[PDB]
């Protein structure tokens, strides 16, 4: 979607390097994390995550909170197709519904509930 | 970049 990591890397390698990871592993899912704009939150060092399959959004939400040094105290929402995910669910029932054509999934994040 | 693998802990 608005994502940068779409503008600095055209869809033909975006779909080779997507493919390739999902045969390197396949019991792992590629994630791009992008901060929501005009979200007041901190920031992400790095936003390609290989993630198993397994493990809840729940508990992404966790890693994630700790790279941006927040408290639970704070507000963190994920949104995928401008829809926030159930916490219950695992990242790889979220990635075989929503993953894109270059094979991997996009995750927003803001401090808002609301899209955003 | 690079990519973060991500590994669950043990409770």
């Amino acid at each position: 979607m608005k994502f940068v990591y779409k503008e600095e890397h055209p869809f033909e390698k975006r779909r080779s390097e997507g493919e390739k990871i999902r045969k390197k592993y396949p019991d792992r899912v590629p994630v791009i994390v992008e901060k929501a704009p005009k979200a007041r939150i901190g920031d992400l060092d790095k936003k390609k995550y290989l993630v198993p399959s397994d493990l809840t959004v729940g508990q992404f939400y966790f890693l994630i909170r700790k790279r941006i040094h927040l408290r639970a105290e704070d507000a963190l929402f994920f949104f995928v197709n401008n829809v926030i995910p159930p916490t219950s669910a695992t990242m790889g029932q979220l990635y075989q519904e929503h993953h894109e054509e270059d094979f991997f999934l996009y995750i927003a994040y803001s401090d808002e509930s609301v899209y955003g | 970049n690079n990519w973060i693998p991500v590994i669950p802990p043990i409770p």
